């Protein structure tokens, strides 16, 4: 809490206090970007902020669209997530890194808020309710999660060994659903099952354990 | 003479006039604002009132503030000095190097080039990607489309196509940023100063590109007309100069979305699923201005974000009629770890015919289509 | 039935005035017999026509902008999201039960500003700058524009710093 | 149980007030009595500010609206057709409906007199023979035994001739249109030949 | 003799209150007819579709940035008509009736009303003699008679234009060795195609020689909304000329879904009540009066025929989408052209 | 100046003509 | 006289049930918006309505 600010719009408050709370939430963190430091921002329950946007307009005699959300709701989440940046050298070199949270409606990737925020943001982390009960905690989807900048965005010693981690995980997700025959043929259709399963049992951890 | 803003509803504002109302698609200016604000009229309300669209944010317009008439459409400064410049929708420098070293301002709203001045001679544009040049061969002066989901690799194909064709041409090109991220905007500015397409100093006149940027931060007035601002400077270099210019427009879908965000706000009923009722004349008016005539050549390169790999939405389903060469990106081939994840079935161009290229090109690409369709019809039964 | 017929209606063609001499004499005692039922004409302030549930529709307010914080007469803060022809739709921050038909609406003039700075490190406010953490008001802080557009293209550089999360599921 | 028939139909809910008003006043034969009485209320709505506050203020209660109008409307020579009308608009807040109900009552009264407007534009002002040669072609362009007013007008871009702006019809016998249509019949025959 | 015949017009007027998006709402016009073609001041025409109590709604055939508020519209007193006849053969016109080829005007033509009723019961004779369309997958498997309705449904990039044009080239490969009466004339109506695709199509009808027989009506995607709406009716009004002369005619509408995008775009702009998938309710009626116009007239009223080939572009093979649901209901059959089996070598992919 | 707010009808009660008609026929003698 | 504050009760007179109203929106015209907590069959447009 020494190095943490928290703006907290509850559900028992009005709509525009929830509508402004990620906007005021990035107003704090632009100061940390302006004066050279680095800033972390998490826009938690950003779909519920968009429902807080949908309440105000539909009382305001404004035309609705997809799922009765208004027209400009892309522009809401656009400038909410464009003001986080990494400045040049000429203004301190400060940064902002963005965590929006979008809850899918039990698996609608084509949900209206989802298609906006998956197209704005740079990398996504899928957390299905499938992977959360197979022991994988935190339940990251590997084949569906992409980033942009790749190298020089990880630990550089990790960066060399990550290609040995990702590509072996790439074949393993293809052979895991082929376990309906009992094949384990030619010491490869068993070993990539033997490798990637321990990779899943590698890559679990505990809640609230920063390592 | 001049009028006042009478009504503000979000990003559309209403200006009343005392006689001699402005023509449609003209430019308006408000004084006393923070930045110069351009209002582009889209419909007449009826009671001496034009209804506008806002090139920047309206937060600050008082009711009754002074609004002058420029009596004319949006004017961007076109010219040879505009190369090496990062350009706005309304003609501004946003790279912070003085004014635009150019003259002869031009109306960015016009009619399409007519049917008589149409080019039918087709030349294969060899790019350098083994799935493009074999399967979906592009056309010199023709249209290049790029579909695919958010996270399949559309924009990293586009800068790869710049390094392929926009460097080995020598002439001029134009990058028309329509509502993409600033991250893929700012990074392209660095990787064209280092690659030497855009220069700084006193060598500004030998460069090869202008950047017309209407990225995601702007309100949808700017994201809806940066497509046209990037277009007309490409059509300025075509008719006056004669050079072939490569238009690299990014997120044509964001052009159609920026229209659709306020199309309901101008008093129109929504169309199919919630997109705009007038998408046909919005996109069809956009596309057929981008052609190649007898006078010059424009080779359009179009990237389109499609939502969740569904081609049944009518906002990209109007675009499929409007693109000769189409490079449809599947997320499945990227989930296989294959880059570029270009569909062997969905991506098909118009050059692919033995009556133009030759039978040695058409038969292997068709031979690719036999072995890859049956591979899809067998990988269901291989499980 | 056009506006030139309306501007022709601005030219008087009455041809007789056998009312105007007397209705100008009984006008002022009429408005001053029923003087208590008159709210004063309000120009640069505002007064509520309709109020409910967080959206309050306010007559007048010739001076406001889009996104100007307004203050109702009970101390409740507000925001002008859209501005119609004769009225201004005002969004209401907080519970709205205290506002009636006829209450005063005060323009604060500024764009909405929430206190920024490093003195807020350790404080939990809501989206409006008011503390809920029970440690009093914010010290060594200042207001800033929450409606500011993003930094431009010339302002940014290529990202380098990896932002370790402390999670092997993420960082690898 | 019968009303005097309206000479032309109109639209609804704001102009058929005037249609009903004409159907009442022509039964009382008070036609030019009450029509310029509507004009005085517009001058009352033009010059005075206290009355015109009552036609647009959304905070005055629904009993001060009627108890000022019936207080202002004593006899004073004012007709009780007019007095019961202006009671009714302030009864239901329709005091803003005056500037529409007049101009259609203006239209309906000029529909009772068979008396149509026009506006004739020339390059030359009309002398006492030039104007009386104008009407004999103009009265071919009204449909019946109507009246005619004159609103003579000067513009330099017409090169002689006229344009009868009926506001419903227009007849162009100006030479600036004739030389334009002469040029279009040149080009449609030089390109075909 | 032109100066001796100049009586000035009395022409009735209308002033514009509100104008936007190619829709101009006009005031006045005490006698304008439903669907009457009007003309504006600045040379651009217009049709009044809906006529309300106070203002009359007028759709605009062209650019709309020329009309201010307070401009004037003149009524031409005629429902919208197109010049029909033999002089159109080889020309590339727009859907309203003007040429865009650059070949000057259309001579040896006659204007006729684009809006009439279909042939009744006793006008019909049962279609017995066959039309031949060159593609053997069409002719043998799913055959098509002279004076018949057959829908070329499909995906995009799959060959619906190819089944259309290879039929056209077959007629030129059949008309040179068939007598004067039973020669099948082509009117391929291009709706919603590019202005550069028609340039390829004007080339292929010239280079093969089919432009002695083809009339290319190409309302593009670049012009306004009602031209794409009117291009099938005018193109079928061109097919009306070859019917009552007793010849045989081939009329092809391509991408009639875009004409549904045309009738959608004006209806929601004109605030007509929306129906399923926000199309107007009467869009099935505006598809039927098009497609019931082409038939076989009997041996007492001309003997000629008219066979219509509409084209619907689906999305992924959904033959139950609302626009395809209409056209499959009014037409007879279906030539389903799937994209997936197109790469399976069966050309055309005729399921 | 003082008639710009009066330039158009504005009211509630879309059945207003039926309200005023009962308040115009009383003064009919 | 004066429109009461939001979410305050009303007590109607003259109904067969003691029917209570609750004001939620002040809909202009010196008129408020209510939701009736009981059966509304039998309300005439003149019945006296008092507040707590
Ligand atoms: N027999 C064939 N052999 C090879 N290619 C063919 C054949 N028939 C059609 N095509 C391909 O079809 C493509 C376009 O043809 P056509 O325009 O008829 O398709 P379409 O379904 O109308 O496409 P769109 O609807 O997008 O216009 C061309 O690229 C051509 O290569
Ligand atoms: N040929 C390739 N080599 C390396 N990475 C690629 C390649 N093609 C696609 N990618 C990856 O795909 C990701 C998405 O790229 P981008 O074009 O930004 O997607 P979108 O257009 O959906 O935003 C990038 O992070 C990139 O690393
Ligand atoms: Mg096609």
């Amino acid at each position: 809490m020494r190095y943490t600010i928290m703006v907290s719009a509850t559900a028992s408050d009005a709509a525009p206090l929830q509508f402004l709370a990620p906007y005021s939430g990035c107003a704090m963190a632009e100061y940390f970007r302006d004066t050279g430091k680095h800033g972390l921002i998490i826009y938690d329950d950003l779909s519920k902020q968009s429902v807080a946007y949908r309440q105000m307009s539909l009382l305001l005699r404004r035309p609705p669209g997809r799922e009765a959300f208004p027209g400009d709701v892309f522009y809401l989440h656009s400038r909410l997530l464009e003001r986080a940046a990494k400045l040049s050298k000429e203004l301190g070199g400060g940064s902002l890194t963005a965590f929006p949270v979008i809850e899918t409606q039990a698996g609608d990737v084509s949900a209206y808020i989802a298609t906006n925020v998956i197209s704005i943001t740079d990398g996504q982390i899928f957390l299905e309710t499938e992977l959360f009960y197979k022991g994988i905690r935190p339940a990251l989807n590997v084949g569906l999660s992409v980033s942009r900048v790749g190298s020089a965005a990880q630990f550089p010693g990790m960066k060399q060994v990550a290609g040995t981690l990702k590509l072996e995980l790439a074949q393993y997700r293809e052979v895991a659903a082929f376990a309906q025959f009992g094949s384990d043929l030619d010491a490869a259709t068993q070993y990539v099952l033997e490798r990637g399963a321990r990779l899943t049992e590698m890559l679990k951890q505990k809640q609230f354990a920063p390592i | 003479d001049a009028g006042y803003v009478s009504q503000v509803i979000g990003p559309v504002v209403d200006v009343r006039f005392d006689g001699e109302l402005p023509s449609i698609l003209s430019s308006l200016e408000v004084e006393g604002h923070s930045v110069r604000l351009v209002l582009e009229v889209a419909q007449h309300m009826g009671d001496n009132t034009v209804r506008c669209i806002a090139m920047d944010s309206t937060d600050g317009l008082v009711r009754g503030q002074k609004v002058v008439d420029t009596g004319s459409p949006i004017k961007v400064p076109v010219g040879r000095g505009t190369l090496g410049r990062i350009m706005n929708v309304i003609g501004e420098p946003v790279d912070e190097q003085g004014p635009i070293d150019a003259a002869d301002i031009w109306s960015i709203h016009r009619e399409a080039p007519e049917f008589t001045e149409q080019s039918t001679e087709q030349e294969i544009l060899v790019t350098g990607i083994k799935v493009v040049d074999l399967l979906a061969p592009y056309q010199r002066g023709g249209k290049i489309g790029l579909f695919g989901g958010a996270g399949v690799g559309k924009t990293v194909l586009i800068m790869e196509l710049i390094n392929n064709v926009a460097k080995a041409h020598g002439g001029f090109s134009v990058f028309a940023g329509v509502g993409e991220r600033t991250r893929e905007g700012n990074d392209l500015y660095r990787e064209m100063i280092e690659s030497g397409v855009i220069k700084l100093g006193a060598e500004r006149g030998n460069s090869k590109c202008t950047l017309v940027y209407g990225q995601m931060n702007e309100p949808p007035g700017a994201r809806a007309r940066v497509a046209l601002t990037g277009l007309t400077v490409a059509e300025y270099f075509r008719d006056i100069e004669g050079q072939d210019v490569l238009l690299f427009v990014d997120n044509i879908f964001r052009f159609t979305q920026a229209n659709s965000e306020v199309s309901a706000l101008l008093g129109r009923i929504p169309s199919a699923v919630g997109y705009q009722p007038t998408l046909a004349t919005d996109l069809g008016g956009l596309q057929e201005r981008i052609t190649t005539t007898t006078k010059g050549s424009i080779t359009s390169v179009q990237a389109v974000y499609v939502p969740a790999d569904d081609l049944t939405d009518p906002a990209p389903a109007t675009t499929f009629a409007h693109l000769d060469a189409t490079t449809v990106l599947s997320r499945s081939i990227a989930e296989l770890g294959i880059y570029p994840a270009v569909d062997p079935l969905d991506s098909t161009s118009r050059m692919l015919n033995p009556n133009v290229i030759g039978a040695e090109h058409y038969n292997v690409a068709r031979g690719v289509q036999k072995v890859l369709q049956d591979y899809k019809n067998l990988q269901d039964i291989i499980a | 039935a056009d506006a030139k017929a309306l501007d022709e209606l601005r030219k008087p063609k009455f041809s007789s005035k056998y009312l105007i001499q007397h209705v100008s004499q009984k006008l002022i005692p009429a408005v001053k017999e029923w003087e208590k039922s008159y709210q004063p004409p309000v120009i640069h302030l505002g007064r509520v026509l309709s109020v409910g549930d967080g959206i309050a529709r306010v007559y007048g307010l010739k001076s406001v902008q889009a996104g100007e914080l307004v203050c109702f007469d009970s101390g409740v803060k507000g925001m002008a999201l859209n501005l119609q022809a004769d009225h201004v739709g005002v969004v209401v921050f907080g519970n709205d039960s205290v506002i009636h038909q006829g209450d005063l609406v005060y323009r604060t003039g500024q764009i909405v500003n929430v206190p920024i700075g490093p003195g807020t490190l350790g404080r939990v406010t809501d989206g409006l700058g008011q503390p809920i953490d029970g440690k009093g008001p914010l010290t060594n802080v200042r207001s800033s524009l929450v409606e500011v557009k993003a930094p431009g293209i010339i302002a940014r550089q290529s990202v380098r710093e990896p932002l370790f999360t402390g999670v092997k599921a993420v960082d690898a | 149980l019968k009303l005097p028939t309206a000479p032309l139909q109109l639209s609804g809910t704001s102009a058929q007030i005037a249609t009903l008003l004409w159907q009442v006043a022509a039964k009382e034969n008070q036609l030019d009595k009450v029509q310029d009485e509507l004009y005085q209320f517009i001058e009352l709505f033009k010059q005075h500010s206290e009355l015109r506050r009552l036609a647009t203020d959304p905070f005055v209660p629904t009993l001060v609206r009627t108890k000022i109008i019936s207080s202002v409307l004593k006899d004073s020579g004012a007709s009780e057709i007019t007095k019961k009308l202006f009671e009714a608009l302030a009864d239901e807040g329709a005091l803003s409906a005056l500037l529409e109900v007049t101009v259609n009552y203006e239209e309906l009264m000029l529909a009772h007199k068979k008396e149509v407007y026009c506006t004739v534009i020339t390059a030359e002002p009309l002398d006492k023979l030039e104007r009386v040669e104008l009407t004999k072609k103009a009265e071919k362009f009204v449909d019946a035994g109507f009246k005619l007013v004159m609103q003579e007008k000067i513009d330099k871009k017409l090169l002689g001739g006229f344009v009868i702006e009926f506001s419903d019809r227009r007849v162009d016998m100006s030479t600036a249109k004739k030389v334009e249509e002469f040029n279009n019949f040149v080009n449609k025959l030089v390109l075909s030949i | 003799e032109w100066e001796k015949s100049y009586q000035p017009p009395v022409i009735h007027l209308g002033r514009v209150l509100s104008v936007g998006d190619g829709i101009a709402r006009v005031y006045g016009l005490k006698s304008v007819q439903a669907g009457e073609l009007v003309c504006f001041d600045s040379g651009v025409k217009g049709m009044a579709l809906n006529l309300q109590a106070d203002h009359v709604g007028v759709v605009v055939f062209g650019n709309d940035s020329v009309i201010h508020q307070g401009d004037l519209v003149y009524r031409t007193g005629q429902i919208v008509n197109v010049p029909i006849g033999p002089g159109t053969l080889g020309r590339v016109t727009d859907g309203l009736g003007q040429p865009i080829d650059g070949k000057g005007p259309l001579t040896n033509v006659r204007s006729s009303l684009v809006e009439v009723k279909a042939p009744g019961i006793i006008a019909r004779q049962s279609v017995r003699e066959p039309l031949f369309t060159g593609v053997k997958a069409v002719d043998a498997l799913v055959p098509i008679g002279r004076g018949q309705r057959e829908l070329i449904i499909g995906d995009r990039q799959t060959g619906k234009t190819a089944v259309a044009i290879d039929a056209i080239i077959h007629q030129k490969n059949c008309n040179e060795q068939v007598p004067k009466a039973q020669r099948v004339y082509c009117v391929y109506v291009a709706v919603g195609q590019k202005r550069s695709t028609v340039a390829q199509l004007v080339k292929l009808f010239t280079q093969t020689g089919a432009m002695r027989y083809t009339i290319m009506v190409s309302a593009t995607a670049s012009d306004a909304a009602p031209l794409q709406f009117l291009a099938p009716y005018s193109g079928c009004a061109m097919a009306e000329y070859f019917r009552d002369t007793g010849k045989h005619g081939l009329i092809i509408y391509d991408d009639l879904s875009k004409q549904s995008v045309a009738y959608r775009q004006m209806s929601l702009l004109l605030r007509r009540p929306p129906g399923r998938e926000a199309f107007p309710g009467d869009v099935f009626y505006l598809h039927s009066r098009l497609l019931e116009r082409a038939a076989k007239l009997s041996k007492e009223l001309g003997g000629g025929s008219l066979t219509a080939f509409p084209v619907i572009e689906t999305q992924a093979g959904d033959v139950s989408a609302y626009i395809a649901t209409n056209v499959i209901s009014i037409t007879d059959g279906q030539i389903f052209l799937e994209t997936e089996l197109f790469y399976k070598g069966i050309r055309p992919a005729l399921n």
